[PDB]
Parts: structure tokens; sequence; C-alpha cells
RNA sequence: UGGGAGAGGGUGGUGGAAUUCCCGGAGUAGCGGUGAAAUGCGCAGAUACCGGGAGGAACGCCGAUGGCGAAGGCAGCCACCUGGUCCACCCGUGACGCUGAGGCGCGAAAGCGUGGGGAGCAAACCGGAUUAGAUACCCGGGUAGUCCACGCCCUAAACGAUGCGCGCUAGGUCUCUGGGUCUCCUGGGGGCCGAAGCUAACGCGUUAAGCGCGCCGCCUGGGGAGUACGGCCGCAAGGC
């Protein structure tokens, strides 16, 4: 059981990945688009992360969790929704900080970026 | 740089040869040598164990320093720079300040007229000689002992290197020659830069009558055979392989891994190699 | 709200004065445009060569993480 | 001869005579490559912007010097040997550049 | 690079008179100068065509006063040439 | 002589972010992908998360309608070596100039040779889609190559589709960088709008496509054709 963790958000354009870690780090739950259902281009919508967050969210709090610490990452559609979920979860959600990589430019990407 | 010939005969238009500019000295130390019997691939039953050797030009053998930990704290001129038959390194003549002369392996960028150390103290420069743990993680280095006071066993050959990856207890993590990486034990001795010579590589040797020079006989193939002689004997006109590529023992030759499997060693072996 | 105008004399060379360059990163560890620095177009040249030194020497980020 | 500006970033963990050794192999070093401290600051430790070699702080050396062109990349090469030296940079001195 | 007291060495050393700057042998010899430097710099560093550019414009320049010299004075020409060994 | 700015060039070092892979931890039912999908990956434990390591390539913000270079082109930071260029002083030389057939050098990418290197990307190739079909576009893979050294190749929408130099012919406005006495003035760049003039028009207009002089290169209806033949160059591709 742990009180307080992070809850990392990880949101494309494609999916919405909400996983749950301890203080340290190490993953108690996680959830997505796929485990609460949708499949394809569904999962990238900003209902996918809401339900999304909130069952990562309910299977974390089984746990004890009662705070976390919101680490956002990518551009996606279901990101606010997610953070929103987040909180209106029964979750403390004690800050929040995007930490989106970015590269200071770094390895060519792939053609449809260019 | 390897020097050229003009194409004024059939095999001087593709031969080769090393330039010897590095060499300083064209005789060895009388000491310091002696007879390199011969043995054309034979072992002491008068077998043939290595087929197709013998025949090479004579040679004398250099004796050559691969300890070092030998005479710690006493450094030694580098005399010269000379050419050794037994090997693909060029070698250099130490004169330590005790009047002692020895032999080790050149070191690429070696001068005549530098000076070289062994020791636990020893500068971190090229020529000397240090125990693993204390040379500094990733420099390059060879002349590298397996196990403490055991000799130089690894990088000898021409233009080769190890290089210091990392350092786990008494252990230190090599990049070996091949690709290798694997853990040494910190007290082994290794020498900081890389082999000389590193064009020998890119040497042709132009004709037959070359190998011949260095004592390589011809190889003849399997498929030039009969079945008494080989798996791949046999057959009217030329034949393809007919089964798995075969040793002239039977034992299968592409890809067959030959290590031995319960080796103590792999212990030790982080990776094997590349390529 | 100019950044340049919340000092006085400053060194534009001084790679170790973290006090004063930290000013001129945003709070995300990026270097400031001129609209915020007030800097000409020289004196913001000399601004990010030497704000690029202090990272390296390890006195001023690369980049942060942004807090909401 | 020029002016530069060696600095150097030590390991913070060090006791104060591991300190004074590699401020030592330092200070030989300098003299070794031909070069004439002129002033010298120690600010020692730091909280970093960011790790190196994994922690959160470094332990700062200053040199103003004056040295033969020729020498200093090799004199930087040196520096940088020892494992306890995590940074070496040597700067061209130059007159400040004020705003205001 | 080069100091300002070895450029003035040389200016004082092919001066035609006392305060002499700008005169042809003291312009040639300015430019023999940074041309031998400039050969001995790209015989290190042969991929530097850039500066390399830099050299054929100095040559050039070079050429022009000595035809000039040559013109005017072949005795101060035939001397200048011999004291910086330039011919070939 | 005294100064200035700059991704000008070469060499040696060195920093951080990110991608991939490998190791350890933690965790579970999907992840990825698209217009929507499928191939693919994943209970042999993927994705998402944390720590460790390896390695190659490119340098976020600054960054701009910006700067530098003859052109190609040049962008983390440090040092060394080195080219061009501008200004102020008006000190020296005394037409020493302009151009420039040949020649010589440089010359993006792709390509070639020998050797290294190979993370990402990606011709060819394999597969999934799409579609009437889809040797494509999109998706999942994937080898040369992309990177380094040396040697070749010598092309291009190599463009401002605008040769170089000089003199002359309203100004307005933004900007870069020097020198003033710092209002502003004056140099040198980089833009925009426009006097006269030019132009078939579009447009150009003190950065001329205006008015003049010098020298070079080049055109002479479309296709055939930058082909053939000859010659010269190249390892070849193929170039002139
Ligand atoms: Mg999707
Ligand atoms: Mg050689
Ligand atoms: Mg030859
Ligand atoms: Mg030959
Ligand atoms: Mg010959
Ligand atoms: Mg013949
Ligand atoms: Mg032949
Ligand atoms: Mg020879
Ligand atoms: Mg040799
Ligand atoms: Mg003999
Ligand atoms: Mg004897
Ligand atoms: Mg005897
Ligand atoms: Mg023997
Ligand atoms: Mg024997
Ligand atoms: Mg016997
Ligand atoms: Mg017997
Ligand atoms: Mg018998
Ligand atoms: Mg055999
Ligand atoms: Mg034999
Ligand atoms: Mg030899
Ligand atoms: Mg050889
Ligand atoms: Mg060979
Ligand atoms: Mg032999
Ligand atoms: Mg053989
Ligand atoms: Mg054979
Ligand atoms: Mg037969
Ligand atoms: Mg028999
Ligand atoms: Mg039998
Ligand atoms: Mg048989
Ligand atoms: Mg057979
Ligand atoms: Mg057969
Ligand atoms: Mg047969
Ligand atoms: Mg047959
Ligand atoms: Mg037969
Ligand atoms: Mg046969
Ligand atoms: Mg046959
Ligand atoms: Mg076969
Ligand atoms: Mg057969
Ligand atoms: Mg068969
Ligand atoms: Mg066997
Ligand atoms: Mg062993
Ligand atoms: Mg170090
Ligand atoms: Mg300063
Ligand atoms: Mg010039
Ligand atoms: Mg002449
Ligand atoms: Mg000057
Ligand atoms: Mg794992
Ligand atoms: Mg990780
Ligand atoms: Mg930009
Ligand atoms: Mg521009
Ligand atoms: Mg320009
Ligand atoms: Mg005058
Ligand atoms: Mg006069
Ligand atoms: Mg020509
Ligand atoms: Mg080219
Ligand atoms: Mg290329
Ligand atoms: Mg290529
Ligand atoms: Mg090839
Ligand atoms: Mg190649
Ligand atoms: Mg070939
Ligand atoms: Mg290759
Ligand atoms: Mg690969
Ligand atoms: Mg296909
Ligand atoms: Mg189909
Ligand atoms: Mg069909
Ligand atoms: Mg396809
Ligand atoms: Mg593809
Ligand atoms: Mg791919
Ligand atoms: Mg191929
Ligand atoms: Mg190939
Ligand atoms: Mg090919
Ligand atoms: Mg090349
Ligand atoms: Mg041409
Ligand atoms: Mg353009
Ligand atoms: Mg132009
Ligand atoms: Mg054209
Ligand atoms: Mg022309
Ligand atoms: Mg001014
Ligand atoms: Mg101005
Ligand atoms: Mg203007
Ligand atoms: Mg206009
Ligand atoms: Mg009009
Ligand atoms: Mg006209
Ligand atoms: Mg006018
Ligand atoms: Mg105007
Ligand atoms: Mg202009
Ligand atoms: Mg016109
Ligand atoms: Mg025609
Ligand atoms: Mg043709
Ligand atoms: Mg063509
Ligand atoms: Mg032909
Ligand atoms: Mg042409």
């Amino acid at each position: 059981q742990v009180a307080s963790g992070r809850a990392y958000i990880h949101a494309s354009y494609n999916n919405t990945i909400v996983t749950i870690t301890d203080p340290d780090g190490n993953p108690i739950t996680w959830s997505s688009g796929g485990v609460i259902g949708y499949k394809g281009s569904r999962k990238g919508t900003p209902y996918a992360a809401q339900l999304a967050a909130l069952d990562a969210a309910k299977k974390a709090m089984a746990y004890g969790m009662q705070s976390v610490d919101v680490i956002v990452r990518g551009t996606g559609a279901g990101r606010e929704q997610a953070i929103r979920a987040l909180q209106a979860s029964g979750l403390q959600v004690k800050s929040i900080v995007d930490d989106t990589p970015v590269p200071h430019n770094g390895c060519r990407p792939k053609k449809k970026f260019r | 740089a390897v020097k050229k010939f003009k194409p004024y005969t059939p095999s001087r238009r593709f031969m080769t040869v090393a330039d010897f500019s590095e060499i300083t000295k064209t005789e060895p130390e009388k000491s310091l040598v002696k007879p390199l019997k011969k043995t054309g691939g034979r072992n002491n039953q008068g077998r043939i164990t290595v087929r197709f050797r013998g025949g090479g030009h004579k040679r004398l053998y250099r004796i050559i320093d691969f300890k070092r930990w030998d005479k710690v704290g006493i450094p030694a001129k580098v005399a010269a720079i000379e050419y050794d038959p037994n090997r693909s390194a060029r070698i250099a003549l130490l004169h330590y300040v005790d009047g002692e002369k020895r032999y080790i392996i050149a070191p690429d960028g070696l001068q005549v007229g530098q000076q070289v150390v062994a020791g636990p103290d020893a500068p971190i420069q090229v020529g000397n000689a240090l125990p693993l743990r204390f040379i500094p993680v990733g420099t390059v280095v060879h002349a590298v002992e397996l196990e403490p006071k055991k000799g130089a066993k690894l990088a000898r050959a021409a233009g080769t290197s190890a290089q210091i990856q990392g350092r786990e207890g008494d252990y230190v993590i090599l990049r070996l020659p091949s690709g290798e990486l694997r853990k040494v034990h910190g007290e082994c001795y290794a020498t900081v830069g890389a082999v000389g010579n590193a064009d020998h590589k890119n040497i042709v040797l132009g004709k037959a009558g070359r190998s011949r020079w260095l004592g390589r006989r011809p190889h003849v193939r399997g498929a030039a055979m009969n079945p008494v002689d080989h798996p791949h004997g046999g057959g009217e006109g030329r034949a393809p392989r007919g089964r798995p590529p075969a040793s002239p023992w039977g034992w299968q030759t592409k890809g067959l891994k030959t290590r031995k499997r319960r080796k103590p060693s792999s212990r030790f072996i982080i990776a094997r190699r590349k390529k | 709200a100019k950044v340049k105008a919340t000092l006085g004399e400053f060194d534009l060379r001084d790679y170790r004065n973290v006090e004063v360059l930290k000013r001129f990163l945003s709070e995300t560890g990026k270097i400031l445009p001129r609209r915020r620095t007030g800097l000409s177009a020289k004196e913001q040249r000399i601004l990010a060569k030497t704000i690029k030194r202090a990272r390296i020497l390890g006195l001023l980020p690369f980049t942060e993480k942004l807090v909401r | 001869m020029r002016r530069y500006e060696v600095n150097i970033v030590l390991n913070p963990n060090l006791d104060q005579s591991q300190l004074a050794l590699e401020k030592e192999i330092i200070q030989r070093a300098l003299e070794n490559y031909g070069a004439r401290v002129e002033k010298v600051e120690e600010l020692g430790l730091r909280r970093l912007a960011y790790p190196i070699a994994k922690d959160p702080q470094g332990y700062f050396l200053w040199y103003q010097v004056e040295m033969p062109e020729d020498r200093v990349n090799d004199l930087a090469r040196e520096l940088r040997i020892r494992d306890n030296v995590r940074r070496v940079m040597v700067v061209k001195s130059q007159e400040p550049f004020l705003a205001n | 690079p080069i100091t300002k007291e070895e450029k003035q060495k040389v200016i004082q050393e092919f001066a035609r008179f006392p305060g002499d700057t700008g005169s042809t042998e003291v312009q040639v010899a300015l430019l023999t100068l940074r041309i031998n430097r400039l050969s001995e710099h790209l015989k290190v560093h042969k991929k530097d065509h850039h500066s390399h550019r830099g050299l054929l414009m100095m040559v050039g320049q070079r050429r022009r006063l000595l035809r000039y010299l040559q013109r005017e004075d072949p005795e101060r020409y035939r001397a200048l040439i011999e004291k910086l060994g330039i011919r070939g």
C-alpha cells in the first residue's frame, strides 16, 4: 500500500496511456484506451483518456493511494481530459508537470514528420 | 602507407609491401634472439596436425617482454623500432636506465627517444604499462593480460586495441578487438595506446610465391578431392556440396558453434563478438 | 516587463554570473527572445553565447520541466 | 603569450586531502605547460543546474593565467586525465561587455 | 598569427627610405611574408580550400607588383626577388 | 597604423536533450498504426514507468524579413591554425589598373574505390492497406547509403533563371554592422516602396532590368537531341 505516488500521462495522437506509480517510480497499476474497451482511432479521443484516467485512478485508490503527482508527456487530444479526470477522481493531484520529451535536434524523424 | 609497384610483371601489378617507415634499426639485439624451431605443422609424433605449413623463410625469435610489471618504476628509453618476422606488430627496443634491454611490441605513435615506464603510478601515456584498475575508463589499450601475472594475451596483432568500458568490483570491462565485451581482472597489466603498424591489413600478397615465403603451403579444396579424402570429395564433373558444408573431418563449417558450453570463463564474458 | 531593465550594469560576457544570467532564461530553461530581454541584436548574440558556456560549466540548465 | 581562464569542476565528495592533491596535480600541470597564474578564485561547492558524473554538486576552481598559445589544448588534455576532474574549460580572456 | 613586431622588422628591412611604408619592395615583402606563412599552413591543412583562395589572391597581388617593379627598374626587381628567393 | 562584426575555412577536443538497443527493477492486456484499417509487436510479459550501460547522428531555445563566403555552401560549446571584409587616420607607393580565350583550383546531393563506422532514417526489396487495378501515394519491416579518413566523380531549377569593373541619374522606410558631435550625420551590407528612365507586358528602378565605357561568355524557329560520330576525361556510372 502507498498513500502517495505518481501519475504518468502518456498522451499521443493515437491513444492515451495512464500509469500510476509509487514514489520511486515503480508502477502499481496502469490503464489506457485499450483497457477500457476501445479499439482503433477511438482510443485517441478525449473521452477514452477520461475513462482510462478514471480506471487507472480507481485501481490505484484500491491500493490505498490518495495523493499523486501528475507527470504529463505528449500533445495528444486526450491530454487535458486525463488531467481533468485525475482531479475529479478523488486523488489529491499534489502537482502537475509536463515532461514531454523533445530533442535538441537529434535523430532524423520518419518521413511523415518532414 | 602501403607501397605499390608498377605492373612490370603480372604479379607486381597487385603486390603491395609495407613501407617500413617506423623502422630505425635493421638488426636484432643478439642477446634477445633465439632460434625459432620450424615445425612444418607437425607435432611430436611427427604427424601433420595443421595442414599446408612449412617452407617459409628462416626466422630468429625475438624475446618479447609480455610482463612489464617485471620492472615497475624503472623508466626506459625507446632505443629503436624494429621488424619482427614472427608477428604482425613492429617491435620497440627499450633501454632501461637499469642497463637492462628488452623488446616490447611497438604501440601506435611511439617515438624513438621517448621514455616509457611501467607501474600503478605510471603517467597515462602511450607506451606505459599499468594494472587495468588504474587506467582511466575509456582509454584504449593493448597487450592486455587475461589473468594477473600470466602475461599479455590480448590485443597484440598489428593495429589492434581493447577499450576500457567500465569497472565492476575487482574487475574491469574491456571491449576486445573482436568486439566481445569481457571482464578482465583489475590487476592485469595493459599498455596504453593501440598496437602499431595498423596498415598491415592492407597488404596484398600479390602472387602465390609470397604465401610460400611465409610458410603457407597451397590449401586444397575438399571439393577438389575424392570421397576417401573429404565429405565434399567425388562427383562426376564439378559438384555442389550435396550436404551441409563440412570440414575434412565431417563437422559442419557454416555456423556450427564450437566453444565449449560449460566453460568457466563464460561467467566473465558479458557479450559475444559482433559482425 | 523586459529583463534588461530589472538590472543595472552587468557583464554580458561573464559566464559565471549565474544570478544575472538566470534572469534571461524562461521558466522552462530556454533562452529568452529579444522581446523579453530587451537586448539589441549584438548584445543578445553575446548573451546567448555566454549562457551556453554557463550550461557547459553546469551553472545553468539546458532545460527544465514545466510546472503548471 | 595570451590570457586564459581555466575552469575546473572537481569531484565534490573528496576529502580536503584528496582535494588538496588534485589541486596539486593541477598546479604542477599549469606550471609544466608554462602557464603563469595571475589571479585565482576558489568558489568550492556549488549546486549544479544538472547532475555531473551523477552528482548534484561540483567543486569549482578558476584560474586566470597567462601561457603560450600552442600548449593550451595540450594543457586542457592533461588536466582532464584525472578521474576527479569532471570538467575543464579553457577560455580566451575578454574585456567585459557591459549593458546599461 | 603574425605579430606586430615581426611585421615591423620586415618593413624596416625593405623600406626605400626612413619612413617608407607602402613602397613596392615593402608591399612585395609583406606579401611574401604572408604567402610563405600560409603555404606552411596549407601543407598541414590541405583541406582548407577557402584560405587557399586567399593564397592565390596574395600570389596574384605580388605577381602584379613584381611585373611593375621589373617594368620600372630591373635592378631593384632582380635584387628584391633575390633578397626574397622568389623566382621559380 | 589603429580598430570592428561574422553559422567564412581547417585541425584537435568536449556538452546536453532525444531515438534505438542491452542490463536491473516494477507492473498487466494490450501496444502500435490509419481517413478507417491491417500487416507487425505482445502472457516466451509488450506498451506506459524508474534506475544503470552502450553507441551513432544531429545540434532545441538564442534564430530573425538576421549574419559570413566567389560559388557550392556554413549553426551546441572550447582551443589552435587560417581566408575574406568593413571603418576611422589620410601616413607611404605613384596608374602599379579593368577584363580575361586557353590553363589551374574550388565545386550541393546522388554515385564510385579502399578502410572504418551504423543509433535514427531509408532507394532497392518484403509484407499490409487503398483501389476497378495500385509494380505508387498511406502503414509495418528493410539493405546500400546517409556519418569518418583518404582518393575519384564534376553534375543541378550550381537561380537573382540577371557575367565582372567603373562613372553617372529623386527620395521614403525597415534592418545588420562600423566611425561621428550619438538630435542626427556619414561609411559598408541586407530588404521593402517608389523619382526620372526602361520594359512586349509582368516588372526593374543608386543591390537597375535606367544612362554610358571596357572586356569576357552566350543566343539565331520547334522536334530530332544534349542524341550520333570523332576526340578528351572517368574505375564505373557517366561528364565535356
Ligand atoms: Mg489508435
Ligand atoms: Mg607507415
Ligand atoms: Mg607507384
Ligand atoms: Mg602493385
Ligand atoms: Mg616499382
Ligand atoms: Mg606485363
Ligand atoms: Mg597482371
Ligand atoms: Mg617498402
Ligand atoms: Mg614500419
Ligand atoms: Mg641481418
Ligand atoms: Mg646466442
Ligand atoms: Mg653467448
Ligand atoms: Mg622459439
Ligand atoms: Mg616452435
Ligand atoms: Mg621428439
Ligand atoms: Mg617419434
Ligand atoms: Mg613411428
Ligand atoms: Mg589443419
Ligand atoms: Mg602442414
Ligand atoms: Mg614486424
Ligand atoms: Mg606489415
Ligand atoms: Mg589482402
Ligand atoms: Mg616468412
Ligand atoms: Mg592462405
Ligand atoms: Mg584451394
Ligand atoms: Mg578429382
Ligand atoms: Mg587414404
Ligand atoms: Mg572407409
Ligand atoms: Mg565420407
Ligand atoms: Mg559431393
Ligand atoms: Mg554430384
Ligand atoms: Mg568432382
Ligand atoms: Mg554435372
Ligand atoms: Mg571431378
Ligand atoms: Mg570437381
Ligand atoms: Mg573443377
Ligand atoms: Mg553447393
Ligand atoms: Mg552433388
Ligand atoms: Mg543436396
Ligand atoms: Mg568438434
Ligand atoms: Mg580466463
Ligand atoms: Mg576526467
Ligand atoms: Mg569577462
Ligand atoms: Mg590580400
Ligand atoms: Mg613574375
Ligand atoms: Mg591592421
Ligand atoms: Mg525489462
Ligand atoms: Mg530507461
Ligand atoms: Mg528556428
Ligand atoms: Mg539571410
Ligand atoms: Mg553577403
Ligand atoms: Mg598620404
Ligand atoms: Mg611623391
Ligand atoms: Mg577558364
Ligand atoms: Mg562534388
Ligand atoms: Mg555525398
Ligand atoms: Mg553516397
Ligand atoms: Mg559500392
Ligand atoms: Mg562509400
Ligand atoms: Mg568493386
Ligand atoms: Mg563500406
Ligand atoms: Mg543497421
Ligand atoms: Mg509492397
Ligand atoms: Mg492488394
Ligand atoms: Mg492485378
Ligand atoms: Mg506497398
Ligand atoms: Mg516505408
Ligand atoms: Mg523504419
Ligand atoms: Mg545495392
Ligand atoms: Mg557497396
Ligand atoms: Mg552500386
Ligand atoms: Mg570526400
Ligand atoms: Mg565546369
Ligand atoms: Mg534560393
Ligand atoms: Mg548573387
Ligand atoms: Mg543556366
Ligand atoms: Mg565573364
Ligand atoms: Mg555607432
Ligand atoms: Mg548606420
Ligand atoms: Mg543601403
Ligand atoms: Mg520595387
Ligand atoms: Mg514613372
Ligand atoms: Mg536598352
Ligand atoms: Mg545620387
Ligand atoms: Mg534607395
Ligand atoms: Mg550590393
Ligand atoms: Mg531586361
Ligand atoms: Mg531545332
Ligand atoms: Mg553525352
Ligand atoms: Mg546530361
Ligand atoms: Mg563516344
Ligand atoms: Mg554545361
